[PDB]
């Protein structure tokens, strides 16, 4: 279980980097919501784990 | 019958109940099944074969005509409006009470909307057609009579030919007036059951009928599809053919479009047409059973008592 | 498969039993729809989500003609009270008759 | 088959059951006919397709009358209140003759 | 056929009806089956082809 989460949050990280506002928008149909980039080193506002 | 959309409510209301009626009267249902499980299970495949019957016959009747005049008064006009609302409300009522006369003066409304009295003065010897026999028929084919083309790959859709090899008779093949053609050129003695051997049937060989139009014939039927024209398209006809003579060379009626064969089989073969039955696998132990039954039997028949 | 296909039926039954029926028709009406095509039922679907209200002329007459029958009451108290005075009014002026 | 078709009439009921029988005359007849078949009453079926309200003429008088009644009511109150201050006024002119 | 967000409720309805039409009428859906499971367990893997 905590080797997905461990997937899990290296994705998040790279997906607030290398997907743009719009690719964001197309898959989920809602206002885009940012994150500031230096902040990205500590997952203080999410929590990955499998469903 | 079940709409797959909203609209389609009545459409599926209305061939259900005749379908249904189909196999109720023109069918015996318990011995179709009854054929349609045995032959799956015993020769590990079931073939059917679906064609429409037709015995339209001439006859000539005495019609009437009536003479048609305008609304006299409106104390008979109500007569035209009651016969609409029967008739749309109960069709089959409307038909069996309402008079000729009414019948003729609503549909003369139907055609133009005028309300006309309808008076018999005359009548005429015409020339009808009743309908007679106009039902679907089902038939469960020997897989012997019938061949299918090998390189369908394994799926009856893509066969290009089939040939089912039949039993008819020379009235059977007047039921229809123009269907065949040359059906005088034949003898009725040739291209008997006893001399097609490729044909398995349980008819008597030694079995025979006196009677030319009653006479047993074996008959071959080709449906497939054919490059008709030199264009270069394919089209489904068929072709029937009697003692080496053609009589009969048409496209395919039906609206389907395609072979009116189905294959159903038991276990399928993975890429193939024919399935197995049950007794591919128990072909080894009933022969170790039936040896051990036998040698019980001998120790104590053969034993003195 | 039928089992999830079930199963789904029931969570909108769920969905339907826990959500008021009066917060909304038109919601009520959805979730009704969707469990008839889980039911095979084409043409009540169609219906539901095209159902729309009867409209009653005569009770939107009786609906209105309350509106201004509380008006109507609100100007009695006004026109009383016009009355109320008048009559102190002229009371006060039968005094002077009276004390002269 | 049997169980099939055994099955589809209790989802009938469960429709006809979960949805309120007021929403439409209509819908709850559909239904019910729908269950006549699946039962083998096609007599019934037509019936209940086929159903029409009877209609009351003593009943839309009455329901008519109400509607008028009500407009006589307002009336009432509109005709009271020319009375009230009518009152009122005539005392403001009965005060002249005492503090005159 | 189901949405993925709240506006794609329109397309899942509309192509599951057509995607079910094909394999009902165009494609023999019990054949195909049974194909497809024998293949796959007597092979160890089955291939399809989609044309």
């Amino acid at each position: 279980a905590k080797g997905m989460s461990e997937i899990g949050n290296k994705i998040i990280a790279m997906n607030a980097v290398f997907l743009a506002e719009h690719e964001v928008v197309r898959i989920t149909n809602e206002e885009f919501v940012t994150i500031k980039r230096e902040d990205l080193k500590g997952n203080f506002d999410l929590e990955v784990d499998i469903s | 019958v079940t709409p797959v959309t909203w609209e389609d409510v009545q459409g599926a209301r209305q061939n259900e109940l005749v379908l249904n009626y189909q196999f109720r009267t023109k069918l015996n249902r318990v011995s179709f099944i009854d054929n349609y499980v045995r032959s799956v299970v015993d020769d590990g495949t079931g073939i059917v074969r679906v064609g429409w019957n037709r015995e339209i016959r001439k006859e000539k009747q005495e019609v009437p005509v009536f003479s048609l005049f305008p609304i006299q008064t409106q104390e008979q006009a109500d007569a035209l409006q009651q016969a609409l609302q029967l008739r749309t409300d109960n069709p089959r009522g409307y038909e069996e009470n309402v008079d000729e006369a009414i019948k003729e003066s609503v549909r003369f409304f139907d055609e133009t909307g005028q309300a006309t009295y309808a008076v018999q003065t005359g009548t005429t010897t015409t020339e009808v057609e009743v309908p007679l026999a106009n039902h679907p028929t089902v038939e469960m084919l020997n897989p012997e009579n019938i061949i299918i083309d090998p390189s369908c790959q394994g799926d009856i859709n893509k066969a290009m030919f089939a040939i089912v090899s039949f039993e008819t008779c020379k009235a059977d093949l007047l039921k229809e007036k123009d269907r065949y053609h040359n059906l005088n050129k034949i003898d009725w003695q040739s291209s008997a059951p006893v001399n097609e051997p490729d044909h398995a049937t349980t008819t008597p060989q030694e079995f025979q009928i006196s009677d030319p139009m009653r006479k047993r014939v074996v008959a071959y039927e080709y449906w497939g599809f054919w490059d008709i024209e030199g264009n270069g398209v394919l089209e489904p006809i068929v072709a029937t053919w009697i003692g080496s003579t053609l009589i009969r060379l048409e496209k395919n009626p039906y609206p389907d479009g395609k072979l009116p064969f189905v294959l159903i089989p038991y276990m399928p073969v993975k890429r193939d047409m024919y399935g197995e039955p049950d007794a591919e696998l128990l072909g080894d132990n009933q022969a170790v059973l039936g040896a051990v039954m036998r040698g019980m039997i001998d120790l104590l028949g053969r034993s003195a008592n | 498969t039928a089992e999830v296909d079930n199963q789904k039926s029931q969570d909108l039954g769920f969905m339907l039993q826990t959500i008021g029926p009066n917060v909304d028709q038109q919601i009520t009406l959805n979730i009704l729809a969707e469990i008839a095509d889980l039911k095979r039922m084409p043409k009540l679907a169609h219906d539901l989500r095209t159902w729309q209200p009867q409209p009653d002329p005569v009770q939107e007459q009786l609906k209105q003609l309350a509106v201004e029958k509380a008006q109507l009451e609100n100007e009695e108290l006004r026109s009383k009270i016009r009355l109320n005075d008048a009559q102190a009014q002229k009371a006060m002026a039968e005094r002077d008759n009276k004390n002269l």
